[PDB]
């Protein structure tokens, strides 16, 4: 009943033509706290008390400014040509309101809000520059036409300029913005005093004639790029040919019936071919074109002469060898049932005409329904009729596409098949691809679905099958299954059977979903208020559905507060560990400055901290400029990052956390204004080094034999240089090469030649292979030195199986085959080993709920893990109820593995197997257990506290067996979020200087450092500090220009150890070179197939040093568990070499092995990825660090979230994953 | 096998008399119902109304209509027709 | 017709319209007389209708258009609605 937001916008002048040459938009603030609160029955206390914020309490009155050209006279009238606008905003408090609110008569007065000639802040103006197909000076007027010649911006003014802070020194800011492109000018809508601003001229056109009609002839997105132009078809109604400033030029043929191309010629002249029917519906494409100067696709149709059927059956039923791809069918009549010959001849053979003339009878003889009906309600009905109509097994209208990949010679691999329904809404129902052989659903005739099971060689995959209300929003949805048949299932069978998987969508009178339901047995639900929307997760609803009894996430819903102008100001958290305490209220706070971009963000612990000490600053401030764009970002644990972009919106020059100052070289505006080079250089570094550099190809004939016209083809970076060979008609990666930079060099690119690049490269030099289908999955592989992968795939296009031979040998089955769920999920998989996993799923979501590994020929279970979940999808408990392994002592059953979470999931409490003699975790990875040892493990509990911030403080770890009994001690900064351990520092005044300026930590243990890049990789990790003349041990390691790890180079520097262990990483491929300073001791090249995380198989290949107990070739098997972590490694011959155990945040609990030179070659461990030496594991972009759970260092993801320094995948290591970073927002 | 259904009821419509035509309806209420098909959902969307007043011209009714709104004795003064 | 790219034909029974061929864009038919014939009298005089369009169609000049296509293609039928 009370306290609504509102908005009003008045028009406070127009002129004769209409237009609103004055007009302000009036947002309203927030009324006054009633009495009576009429929603507080479902709410938390503190979501009463924390509704209420400055932001939502403000005057906000946004003002335009505008100006229109009119061509008006006898003979022309063009009206409402824009030149000009201007936007600013004035800002009252709430006692600024008058009474009975705002309104034009009260605007219009001389002393009102915006009529008194007080100051407010300028948003932006824009200008239209018209031209008459002559001249590029702007005219005064229009011309009939309204040709524009470009559109001029506002994007900075003195308020934008002062962002760049320190960053650039004025005079340099001047000359870099005239070079960026920008014009300092004045105002459209001026007042006295005001300051020049600057603007981007932007969306530039040179316009024909009108003998050519007014049509353009070249364009520019942006004053800085260059013009790009095209031909005018004879009649000037057809683009023709596109052409790039670089002389990229492009081609194509119409359907003159439906002028639309139906022949497409790219710039490396490939081509593709798609053909229309008589309505205009695409019907099958062609393609062809050169991968290496050679011819390669289907052609043209008159060299293999293909016509699309129109009937799906035969579609369904067409052999392999097409010369097309994607080819259709349309059935949109399918819903009306059509006579058949039958009752034809018992009938309409004499009553056609009769039924034509009602019509009832269609000209292709489909039956009427809204005539059919009139004709029953008539009582003209015949029951030869009244049975065809109703025996008519009618399909919603629908479509089916059969997808290739084939070409050339080659038909091997079968066709996709998928077809699509619709509703007769233009909805989408449902759609299934035709499947590989195994168990389905049964139907009836009548499309009554049957949830039994039986096995068939034809059945597909059914997926994304929804029920609509008729408004398109979906009111039930379905789970994927798998169906004997291609044809649409009743919805009202799908609806009846019960033990099929489906959920409910419940809207409000708006049709914003405010309640989910779902099979998985709870459901999601929401509140709206006009200023917050209460989110209410499972865990919550499911109190009311009665695992950690839920009563602890009884009113612990996450609830977005609004300010008035539609900003989320508040996040309201409700944090209890206990189902009966009180929960601890956390808001992140934020404010929005003038534009409502976020001004600034700040946690409860920092925000608390702030308020007695003012000198905290919060987690993210920022500047922007006029159009919005993000110039600075500051952060109290991340530092100060300044940017200046071009017009496009590309970076010129920019200054990182750490105050490295970077800039970019692109090309000039007579050319595309692509990227050349990037220079960068330390504030205590002078002259910069060339860290990027781009060779970019043209339109050559060599450039376009190998598709790479338009690419960039040589790419230097701060590793070395990728270089591209050829590209495939896909896309992809035909062939290209590698080459790195030598340890001691620089990525400093300079000059124009070649040969001095090559003299900063080294000699290892190397190219790979790839073979493609039309579509570009791989089919094959061939790495760096000559070892070659072979994939298979089933009808959907997913692997289904997988060879590997090595250079000189015999090709290996890896996978012997590969079977999938109907949601696409691994359902089988069976390995070259003899050695097959089953996936276990829940239904009710597709979720993977269990792991079962077994050795068929003893059938040997090696292992059986099953997942358990609460109401949200934390997992609660794991088991393992396969033996525990023959490492262990008079031991067979590992106990289950418990887990508690908080009321914001954080895990709280974990439980498990550990070896005995495991100990302290630390960064040092312990020796394997061996079986000889009869080894003894142990149980254990560890306990995680979490502050006020979100921060990990304290792993309390024990074993009552062993007495392996001890805390991890964080220490996190009481200014920051920054944190270390106990053994840097234990006070939180000093943490801070443990991290650099952009936040990356400075030491590992006293005694190991952290050498950090210009871009926040690792550069080097000293692992063994020695003094005076002594030489440390370190790794180091070389990046690419993406954060690509190419080398990790562990350096030895022991008088009996000077040795260097070289690890080259190559697409596929392990380069492991282990050598004395004067001699090799070994030489192993690793050759992978699939990816870590995901049971990637290894074979070991030894040129030299291979050990007295290791075979060569060897084949070696992961087995990893549900969150990638590598739980067994098992031989060829499926035996287990070694096995791990792993704390949920990355620590070993358990290792042991069959033989530690076997164990030794095994790198791949938590979560898919590799044990480094240092303990800090490199993932894409940053390392992770197992004692604090929070990495290394930030990232400039963050921003909405008001999110820390940085930490592991929002506390809950064992249910969340983020293998890239890619989670932070 | 799902259907909706709209409903309107018109009021306080009106002729113009002096130029003798329809002027319209000052008062348009359109009801909204969501019949999902049974065996579907517990529960169904629920209705929605849309009440929509509009400017006959006839300033009696114009005018009465004022008196037909929600109200909320906390809101902003309502409007009137400005002529220039 | 040599002028113009594109053409609007409205069908009022001088061609067929039951035909697998498409219709002729200029043919030697006549419109077809309506049962329902009426007229107007209040402009002073009799206005008297006698039909209603069959047919919609539309036609392009596939040569002028592209330049490769036969001769007889200035009427070339694209497509149409069926009005029954």
């Amino acid at each position: 009943a009370s306290d609504p937001q509102c908005s009003q916008n008045i028009t406070l002048s127009s002129d004769r033509f209409g237009q609103p040459l004055k007009q302000l938009s009036v947002q309203y603030p927030r009324r006054q706290q009633p009495a009576i609160n009429l929603y507080p029955d479902t709410l938390p206390d503190k979501l009463l008390a924390n509704s209420y914020d400055d932001q939502q309490r403000q005057l906000r009155l946004t003002y335009q400014q505008s100006s229109w050209h009119h061509l008006t006279n006898n003979t022309v009238r063009v009206l409402g040509l824009p030149d000009s606008t201007r936007s600013d905003i004035f800002t009252y408090g709430a006692e600024n309101v008058p009474a009975g609110g705002l309104n034009l008569e009260l605007l219009s007065d001389k002393n009102s809000l915006i009529a008194d000639d007080k100051p407010r802040e300028y948003l932006g103006q824009q200008k239209t520059a018209y031209t008459d197909g002559q001249n590029t000076t702007p005219l005064q007027t229009p011309t009939r036409q309204a040709l524009i010649a470009f559109t001029e911006t506002t994007v900075f003014n003195q308020s934008t300029l002062s962002a760049f802070n320190g960053s650039i020194p004025s005079d340099k800011l001047s000359t870099t913005l005239e070079q960026a492109g920008y014009q300092q000018t004045n105002y459209l809508f001026p007042r006295t005093g005001e300051d020049k601003v600057w603007v981007a001229h932007h969306g530039y056109t040179d316009y024909g004639t009108a003998a050519q009609f007014w049509r353009p002839q070249k364009q520019s997105n942006t004053q800085l790029t260059g013009k790009i132009t095209l031909i005018w078809d004879a009649n000037y109604c057809v683009v023709v040919q596109t052409r790039d400033a670089a002389g990229l030029t492009t081609s194509a043929k119409y359907d003159w019936r439906f002028l639309t191309p139906v022949q497409l010629t790219d710039i490396n002249d490939n081509q593709h071919l798609i053909t229309l029917d008589a309505l205009g519906r695409p019907i099958t494409l062609r393609f062809w074109g050169t991968e290496n100067g050679k011819m390669t696709g289907y052609s043209s149709p008159e060299k293999a002469s293909f016509s699309p059927p129109s009937d799906v059956n035969a579609a369904i039923e067409l052999k392999k060898p097409l010369p097309v791809a994607q080819c259709q069918v349309y059935a949109p009549e399918s819903w009306m049932p059509v006579l058949s010959q039958k009752t034809f001849n018992r009938l309409a053979e004499q009553d056609w005409q009769k039924l034509y003339n009602a019509r009832i009878i269609t000209e292709d003889g489909r039956i009427c329904t809204l005539a059919y009906r009139r004709w029953v309600q008539s009582q003209k009905a015949i029951p030869q009729l009244i049975s065809l109509l109703n025996n008519g097994p009618r399909l919603p209208p629908h479509s089916l596409t059969l997808t290739t990949d084939r070409y050339d010679h080659d038909p091997e691999q079968q066709i996709r098949q998928q077809v699509v329904f619709s509703d007769g809404f233009g909805r989408l129902l449902q759609a299934a691809a035709r499947h590989e052989a195994g168990m389905a659903r049964q139907r009836n005739e009548d499309g009554s679905l049957i949830i039994n099971v039986q096995h068939t060689e034809n059945r597909w995959a059914v997926t994304g099958r929804t029920e609509y209300d008729n408004k398109g929003q979906p009111i039930r949805t379905y789970q994927p299954y798998f169906l004997n048949d291609w044809r649409y299932v009743s919805n009202d069978s799908a609806r009846q059977e019960k033990e099929a998987y489906a959920d409910t969508h419940v809207y409000d009178p708006i049709g914003r979903e405010i309640k989910v339901i779902t099979a998985k047995g709870w459901f999601r639900r929401t509140l709206f208020t006009p200023w917050f929307t209460v989110n209410e997760d499972e865990n919550d609803t499911a109190a009311e559905v009665k695992n950690i009894d839920p009563k602890l996430y009884q009113k612990t819903p996450t609830v977005s507060v609004y300010d008035n102008r539609g900003l989320i100001i508040r996040n309201i958290d409700f944090h209890r560990t206990t189902a009966n305490g009180d929960p601890d209220t956390r808001i992140t706070r934020h404010q929005y400055d003038i534009h409502g971009h976020l001004n600034q963000s700040i946690d409860p612990r920092l925000y608390e901290a702030k308020q007695t000490n003012n000198t905290i600053k919060p987690n993210f401030l920022w500047q922007y400029d006029l159009t919005g764009n993000p110039l600075c970002t500051e952060s109290i644990d991340a530092g100060r990052t300044v940017t200046l972009n071009d017009i496009e919106g590309r970076p010129l020059l920019t200054v990182t956390a750490t105050g490295v100052i970077q800039t970019r070289q692109y090309e000039t505006s007579s050319l595309p204004g692509r990227l050349l080079s990037v220079a960068e250089q330390t504030p205590e570094e002078k002259t910069s080094r060339i860290t990027e550099r781009l060779i970019w190809a043209g339109n050559t004939e060599a450039e376009k034999d190998h598709n790479l016209a338009g690419q960039c083809v040589r790419h230097y970076d701060t590793a070395g240089v990728t270089r591209l060979e050829s590209l495939s008609l896909t896309g992809t990666v035909l062939s290209q090469s590698s080459q790195l930079l030598i340890d001691t060099q620089e990525a400093n690119w300079t000059g124009d030649n070649e040969t001095v690049w090559q003299n900063m490269l080294a000699d290892d030099i190397y190219t790979t292979l790839s073979t493609f289908d039309a579509t570009g999955a791989l089919l094959t592989q061939t790495d760096a030195k000559g070892n070659i992968q072979r994939l298979a795939y089933d009808v959907a296009g997913q692997l289904n199986g997988s060879w590997l031979t090595l250079k000189g040998q015999t090709e290996q089955v890896i996978i012997k085959s590969l079977t999938y769920s109907a949601a696409g999920q691994k359902l089988r998989e069976e390995h070259g080993n003899d050695v097959i996993t089953e996936y276990s799923y829940e239904p009710e979501t597709q979720r993977l709920i269990g792991i079962k590994t077994r050795r068929p020929s003893d059938t040997k279970v090696l292992q059986d893990l099953r997942y358990e979940y609460d109401p949200v999808g934390n997992v609660i408990s794991i088991r393992n109820d396969a033996e525990a392994t023959r490492f262990w002592h008079n031991q067979k059953v590992m106990p289950e593995n418990t887990y508690t979470y908080d009321s914001l999931y954080q895990l709280i409490s974990a439980t498990g197997r550990e070896m005995a003699n495991i100990g302290q975790q630390s960064h040092q990875f312990p020796s394997p257990a061996l079986p000889s040892d009869n080894n003894t493990y142990t149980n254990y509990t560890r306990t995680y506290t979490y502050d006020r911030g979100g921060n990990l403080t304290k792993i309390q770890h024990s074993s009552p067996a062993t007495q392996n009994n001890y805390t991890t001690n964080i220490t996190v900064s009481n200014r920051s979020n920054r944190a270390v351990l106990s053994t840097l520092t234990e006070d939180p005044a000093q943490v801070d200087a443990l991290f650099d300026a952009g936040g990356h930590q400075n030491t590992l243990i006293s005694g190991q450092n952290l050498n950090w890049n210009t871009r926040g990789e690792l550069q080097q990790v000293t692992l063994v500090k020695r003094d005076k003349g002594a030489n440390d041990d370190r790794e180091w390691y070389r990046y690419s220009g993406d954060g690509r790890r190419m080398l990790k180079i562990n350096e030895q520097q022991a008088s009996n150890n000077a040795q260097t262990q070289r690890v080259t990483y190559l697409p596929n491929l392990e380069l492991r070179l282990t050598q004395n300073s004067t001699a090799t001791t070994e030489d192993l090249q690793v050759i992978t197939v699939g990816e870590a995380g995901r049971a990637q198989v290894r074979v070991l290949h030894w040129e030299s040093g291979k050990p007295e107990d290791i075979d060569n070739n060897q084949l070696r098997y992961s087995y990893d568990n549900l969150i990638g972590s590598s739980q067994l490694e098992l031989d060829s011959e499926g035996q287990i070499i070694s096995e791990e155990e792993y704390y949920p945040y990355g620590g070993t609990a358990l290792w042991a092995a069959r033989n530690q030179t076997e164990a030794s070659y095994k790198t791949i461990r938590y979560s898919g990825k590799e044990r480094d030496a240092t303990g800090l594991y490199y993932y894409g972009y940053r390392y992770y660090q197992p004692w604090i759970g929070r990495w290394l260092s930030s990232a400039p993801a963050g921003t909405i979230d008001g999110l820390n320094l940085y930490r592991m995948v929002r506390n809950n290591p064992v249910t969340l994953l983020d293998p890239d970073g890619l989670m932070p927002t | 096998g799902n259907k909706l259904v709209t409903t309107l009821r018109y009021a306080r419509g009106a002729w113009d008399g002096r130029e003798r035509e329809f002027r319209g309806f000052g008062y348009v209420e359109q009801t909204d119902s969501h019949q999902l098909a049974q065996g579907n959902a517990p529960e169904r969307t629920p209705p929605a109304l849309t009440k929509n007043w509009y400017a006959t011209g006839l300033p009696v009714i114009d005018n009465a209509l004022s008196t037909e709104y929600w109200r909320d004795d906390q809101a902003f003064a309502g409007f009137s027709p400005r002529f220039t | 017709q040599a002028d113009w790219l594109f053409y609007l034909v409205f069908d009022y029974g001088e061609r067929s319209n039951n035909l697998k061929t498409p219709p002729a864009f200029s043919t030697t038919g006549s419109w077809l007389c309506r049962q329902d014939r009426f007229s107007r009298y209040e402009y002073g005089f009799e206005i008297r209708t006698r039909r209603l369009c069959r047919q919609v169609l539309m036609y392009h000049h596939l040569q002028a258009l592209d330049s490769k296509i036969t001769e007889h293609n200035g009427p070339t039928l694209v497509s149409r609605l069926i009005l029954n």
